[PDB]
DNA sequence: TATCCGCTCACAATGCCACACGCGCTGCTCGGCCGTTATTCGCAGCCC
RNA sequence: GCGUGUGGC
């Protein structure tokens, strides 16, 4: 009862969050200076590192 | 006994003391001590009790 | 006084450190408290090849340093940004700047 | 000022054997080179 | 060259 089991989905979600925090840092340091009418929300995020 | 062994008895010195306990020195004047103490446990970003 | 405090960041990305710090100061509109990030670290010397004159014009020991007045809150701002590998200066956490002779020396280096 | 007492850090975790895989891209930063030294061919001693 | 994973005495 004091020992919890974590399957493939939980670890996958944990790794996805580990990637998502870096993606969030990137998009926040990019949006910190990104103003209006500059780009479409397709280049703010990075699909290759996640 | 836990209180009598506590060298600081107010809230202000307690914050800087616990920050010096956490961070390797670099004590703040009510600027980074309270913020780190609230971010380490009372922040949903770096604390995700499921 | 608008002191010339010295700090070392992550090498190689030192231009990235310069622009990140510049953007951070320009976001918090704290120009009356902080200054420049040593943009003069651009030695135009290069390897000038034939038929291709692409010149990066970058040669300096790095060490992105910011002209700043000593304050605890300002220190926390400049350490909250990434690339704070080393906040050099003889101290616990509150250093001292360098005299104006080295400022004139680096001004000469920029002149060259 | 001495005598232990308490907090902190280095150091150890068989021995082997077998199989498999896995070791990232891009923006600053630094040093620095001649067609007379190194490549290639003509010639001859020595073994088969 | 090591690391990781797995198995065996």
């Amino acid at each position: 009862g004091n020992r919890r089991i974590r399957s493939v989905g939980e670890m996958a979600e944990n790794q996805f969050r580990v990637g998502l925090v870096r993606v969030e840092r990137a998009v926040k340091e990019r949006l910190s200076l990104g103003d209006l009418d500059t780009l479409m929300p397709q280049d703010m995020i990075n699909a290759k590192p996640i | 006994e836990t209180l009598r062994v506590d060298p600081t008895n107010d809230r202000l010195s307690a914050l800087v003391e616990i920050y010096r306990m956490m961070r390797p020195g670099e004590p703040p004047t009510r600027e980074a001590a309270e913020s780190l103490f609230e971010n380490l446990f009372f922040s949903e970003d770096r604390y995700d009790l499921s | 006084k608008k002191r010339w405090y010295v700090v070392q960041a992550f090498s190689g990305f030192e231009g990235r450190v310069a622009t990140s710090l510049r953007e951070h100061i320009k976001l918090h509109n704290m120009e009356d408290l902080f200054g420049e990030v040593m943009v003069p670290t651009e030695e135009v010397v290069e390897i000038r090849g034939g038929q291709r004159r692409k010149s990066e014009r970058k040669f300096f020991p790095g060490y992105v340093l910011v002209q700043m007045v000593m304050n605890d809150a300002s220190w926390h701002l400049v350490r909250s940004v990434p690339r704070v590998m080393g906040f050099i200066g003889g101290t616990s956490d509150r250093p001292a700047p360098i005299s104006d002779k080295e400022v004139d020396a680096i001004m000469n280096r920029l002149q060259q």
